[PDB]
RNA sequence: CGUCGCUAGUACCGGAACUAAAAGUUCCGUAGGUGAACCUGCGGAAGGAUCAUUAAAG
RNA sequence: UGAAAUUCUUGGAUUUAUUGAAGACUAACUACUGCGAAAGCAUUUGCCAAGGACGUUUUCAUUAAUCAAGAACGAAAGUUAGGGGAUCGAAGAUGAUCAGAUACCGUCGUAGUCUUAACCAUAAACUAUGCCGACUAGGGAUCGGGUGGUGUUUUUUUAAUGAC
């Protein structure tokens, strides 16, 4: 597994949105 | 719900920030919140304050306090909403000092290394651990979930204290791995 | 080792046992828990 | 540790079993500010009945912010200490003890750029009240000053501070405790010193930091009766 | 009509106290901490304990008549960390949550101007 | 971790060994097994310990089908924890993280063997041999020689083993001495670590030390069952009688050691 | 479906009976080292990967 | 502390508040910016002498550059003899020895860490880059001094200075 080192597009209240739904 | 106020004051380095970026900051805190905004120009702080016959949380008031502390501290405004949003997340913060005593390039390298190429390793640890990273000189701020802002720390410090990039990246795929298993 | 041999000739007319003698090892310690204390009273009371 | 199975404690071999709630016998009582404050009342404490509650009350240091005292959010980042001196029927005397601000306010005031001054007297009061005084500058840049810093030289430091520190023993020595609290809360004080430094070089956040009373006079209920009316 | 308090709400990094006081201070009112409210000593520092620890501390308060209280959050301070951590920010919350108003918040994390030397050493600690 | 593909020194080893047909050799942490199988050869009876199961399985598939099968024996388990059985001589590949104790104990045990041939890191090594006035003599080194004889036999190049260590090591021979010399163990340990806590101090300097002054007065009132200052000026009076304090620790031989020893016994006080 | 075992228990005079038993980082200088495949104290170096913000007497 | 136990604790630990004592050290301001031959040097005030740069239509007139011999200083550590001994802490002792990102953690802690009088003279003592002298591009910031302006602010009587 690669892991994403540029800055995200999705915000943190969005990840934490995505892990709700 | 009674009438309570907070006040945060901001560091001057933060007003151009907030002035181009505030036409998105009161509506959250006004609408959803349903707080009472001011920044007092005099003394640069931000004023909130509960309506008592409109506010229906209490922990509004202290929701939008952490907030606007979030975004004084150096955060992005769209992960300053998290605090608003959600309710579990907390700001970890200290400093290279309190890890290492390093002084002159030495404490300059090291603040290079948390940062990495173009910023790189610091995304590293944001995308791994589901957190984020203000690196603000010789003082560290790290926003996220308590078991997540825990998992974050210690990479920084591993780079602090010395360990080459590579090897704490390769640590964060593993816990990055971990964390998608569960 | 002619002198050597000769004192530790004398070595035996002075010689003592050794399990009531506090132990150098405690020299780093200088400072000694509850616990420790009661062995030492309990030692020292067992000799009297 | 809470759990049960954590090895047994010095203490927990052998306990006192709690049979009274200490609040029963704890009596409330209530404090009030010398006159040279608006807003007379702060509060109130809890003390146990007398079996002295009075001894227990005398000595005790209660510190709160200026804005309550004074209704006014201009002094939010100023904290002033009183100590109980004299009871009388439930309501507790206080007097001046010291005054510091907040250590978000002291942050605030000091940043890159610039030059932090420092001085410090050690002098006494009219009413033989020996107290400390720390008092607090910046330097700032002018209207049309283009250089991004505002550095002094040394020699202005110490040209500043030799007058930032005739002035406190001044209105110190030419003052009693009472008169010198009183000019605190307006803060005349710096105002004097902007003025008086305002040649030597320009300064920015002119302020009296710190109080303190290294010594008391043998006490006089009378001068404080006196000062609470 | 409003009896103010002094809540003093100490975070350290194994453990946090929630501690209401008079103005004083000279008064314990109650002192609660994470560890009493959990079963591990793991999570005597987790935001949990601490919300317990508070929830507690605020339903004393009410039975005591003390309607208001002043905070004062700090930290380990000394040649330690001097920023409260998640334990000390989940309890401020919980006062909250409990409804005891809030007079004032402010920092009282001890800021030597010159300190001893830390219990690292020269290459740190914190591994 | 390492393994040594030299075999020009195992051969080595043995033959320093020189083990005679009647005696019987005992060894620890065999591993491969390629110096113990030359050992067979020249043993009347192999004593084999193993820490982990499955090395000694390999050694047994090594001398498996063989006659010298019947003579070797497989031991598993630290050899600490276990009481070892008699055995002549020992000559072993013994893992570094345990040769201090290891060392010890082989000196330690009832009828020790006469000759060992075993591996320490270089450091180690220069320590077991390090003599008085040496840069590295120290406190282990006067402890060792005193019961013991040690030998430095060769020096074993890192790049033998695979995968090299960081360290060199050096093959050494020991003896110990027969009969061993007649002085408590307790006792002279006592000693050598009051006088060894700086080597470079004055031997007054180590004793004149708060904290083991308290230990000397504990020591000589128990000494009394079987007034600080008058131990205080006793050690300070026996110290020149010697002349000892003057002199740097390292610099004193075990000989020197044994005149300290004595005269504090005169004065009735024992360390240990 | 039987005999003798084995495990637990009850009593009896080692002996001899009875009952029960449904699971599946790289170093420099110095000082030391007795669980040293290496560790440790002090000071120094990069011959080691700089992201964000930043005129707020604005 | 990744996890636990040695550890203190109903003679009250931890925590709260009012104080007092001891020994180190000068945070934030703090900037490869400043000073010093280097090593190094950050609180206030006074005393002692020393020094770079600048101004000078003042003075001597080759008195100079480099340097075997020889001399002063030389981080940290280290030695002798006193003092002091808060913090940290080689060595030593001891708890635990379960789990690999948190895998070397904990408690006690000797010498030392501070100072006085002498030794030791070694560092990646680095610009891995001898010293002196001349010449060979543009650009704008900083530090110290000096010159010029009919430039802003202040002196809130002017002004003169100070700051720009
Ligand atoms: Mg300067
Ligand atoms: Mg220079
Ligand atoms: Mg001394
Ligand atoms: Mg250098
Ligand atoms: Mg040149």
């Amino acid at each position: 597994f690669e892991l994403s080192d540029v800055k995200s597009s999705k915000s943190l209240a969005e990840i934490y949105e995505d892990d709700y739904t | 719900i009674k009438f309570e106020s907070r006040k945060i004051m901001v560091p001057p380095h933060r007003m151009t920030p907030l002035r181009n970026s505030w036409t998105k900051i009161y509506p959250p805190l006004v609408e959803h919140l349903k707080l009472q905004v001011r920044m007092n120009l005099k003394t640069k702080s931000v004023e909130l304050r509960t309506n008592p016959k409109f506010t229906t949380d209490p922990g509004a008031l202290q929701k939008g306090a952490d907030f606007i502390k979030a975004f004084t501290l150096g955060f992005d405004l769209d992960d300053s909403i998290a605090l608003l949003r959600l309710d579990d997340l907390y700001i970890e913060t200290f400093e290279v000092k309190d890890v290492k005593t390093l002084t002159g390039d030495h404490l300059s390298r090291a603040i290079g290394r948390i940062a990495g190429k173009d910023g790189k390793t610091k995304f590293a640890i944001e995308n791994a651990t589901r957190t984020r990273i203000v690196l603000a000189d010789s003082k560290i701020h790290i926003l996220g979930g308590f078991t997540h802002i825990r998992m974050a720390r210690e990479s920084v410090v591993s780079l602090i204290l010395g360990s080459p990039p590579g090897k704490v990246y390769g640590n964060l795929r593993t816990v990055a791995s971990r964390l998608k298993e569960r | 080792r002619e002198e050597r041999k000769t004192i530790i000739g004398k070595l035996q007319d002075y010689k003592i046992d050794t399990s009531l003698l506090t132990s150098s090892k405690r020299l780093g310690e200088g400072r000694q828990t509850k616990k420790e204390e009661f062995k030492e009273a309990l030692s020292l009371e067992r000799q009297g | 540790a809470v759990g049960k199975n954590k090895r047994l404690s010095k203490g927990k071999k052998g306990q006192k079993k709690r049979v009274v709630d200490p609040f029963t016998r704890k009596e409330w009582f209530d404090i009030k500010a010398p006159s040279t404050f608006e807003n007379r009342n702060v509060g109130k404490t809890l003390v146990n009945k007398s079996t002295s509650a009075s001894d227990a009350l005398k000595g005790r240091v209660v510190e709160v912010c200026l804005a309550d005292l004074q209704g006014s959010e201009d002094h939010s980042f100023r904290k002033i200490k009183l100590r109980v001196d004299e009871v009388q029927g439930k309501n507790l005397l206080t007097n001046f003890h010291g005054m510091d601000f907040t250590t978000d306010k002291l942050r605030s005031m000091v940043r890159k750029w610039q030059t932090l001054i420092e001085a410090n007297v050690t002098v006494k009061t009219s009413d033989d009240y020996v107290l400390r005084i720390f008092a607090i500058a910046f330097t700032r840049k002018q209207a049309n000053q283009v250089k991004r810093h505002s550095y002094a030289q040394s020699s202005h430091i110490r040209a500043i501070r030799k007058v930032i520190s005739e002035i406190l023993t001044k209105e110190v020595q030419g003052s009693t405790l009472a008169q010198l609290t009183s000019k605190l809360i307006p803060e005349v004080i710096n105002k004097e010193i902007e003025n008086a430094t305002k040649d030597i070089f320009p300064l920015q956040n002119i302020h009296v930091r710190k109080v303190k009373l290294l010594k008391q006079p043998k006490f006089d209920v009378g001068a404080l009766m006196a000062l609470h009316g | 009509s409003q009896v103010f308090g002094v809540a003093r709400i100490y975070a350290s990094f194994n453990d946090t106290f929630v501690h209401v006081t008079d103005l004083s201070g000279k008064e314990t009112i109650a002192r609660v901490t994470g560890g009493m409210k959990v079963k591990a000593d793991r999570d005597e520092s987790s935001p949990y304990a601490a919300m317990l620890a508070a929830q507690d501390v605020a339903a004393k308060c009410k039975e005591v008549g003390i309607t208001a209280v002043h905070v004062k959050i700090r930290a380990t301070g000394g040649t330690r960390t001097k920023t409260p951590g998640p334990g000390g920010q989940a309890a401020l919350r919980a006062l909250a949550r409990s409804g005891l108003r809030i007079g004032r918040i402010e920092d009282v994390t001890p800021v030597p101007s010159d300190s001893t030397r830390k219990k690292g050493g020269r290459r740190g600690r914190r591994l | 971790q390492h393994i040594l593909k030299n075999p020009l020194v195992a051969q080595g080893i043995v033959d320093k060994a020189q083990i005679r047909p009647s005696d019987v050799v005992l060894e620890v942490g065999p591993g491969t097994g390629n110096l113990t199988v030359r050992i067979l050869e020249q043993a009347k009876n192999v004593v084999a310990v193993e820490m982990d199961p499955r090395m000694a399985a390999e050694l047994t598939k090594r001398v498996r089908g063989t006659p010298v099968e019947k003579k070797l024996e497989i031991m598993l388990g630290d050899f600490m924890k276990t009481e070892l059985p008699y055995f002549d001589i020992c000559i072993s590949n013994t893992p570094y993280q345990i040769s201090s104790p290891l060392v010890f104990k082989l000196i330690n045990q009832p009828r020790p063997p006469r000759v060992s041939i075993l591996m320490f890191q270089r450091e180690f090594a220069l320590r077991l041999l390090a003599r008085p006035g040496d840069s590295l003599y120290c406190r282990l080194s006067a402890n060792v020689q005193m019961w013991a004889n040690v030998t430095h036999i060769m020096k074993v190049g890192k790049n033998n083993f695979r995968p090299p260590p960081q360290v060199e090591s050096s093959v050494v021979r020991l003896e110990i001495k027969n009969p061993r010399p007649q002085v408590d163990y307790n006792e002279w340990d006592g000693l050598l670590r009051i006088v060894f806590v700086r080597k470079n101090r004055t031997i007054s300097a180590g004793f004149k030390s708060t904290t083991v002054m308290d230990i000397l007065e504990k020591n000589y009132k128990t000494f009394l069952a079987m007034m600080h200052d008058v131990v205080k000026e006793k050690i300070d009076t026996v110290l020149k009688e010697t002349d000892l304090g003057d002199k740097r620790a390292g610099k004193c031989d075990q000989n020197d050691f044994l005149r300290l020893l004595y005269a504090f016994h005169q004065v009735g006080i024992h360390f240990s």
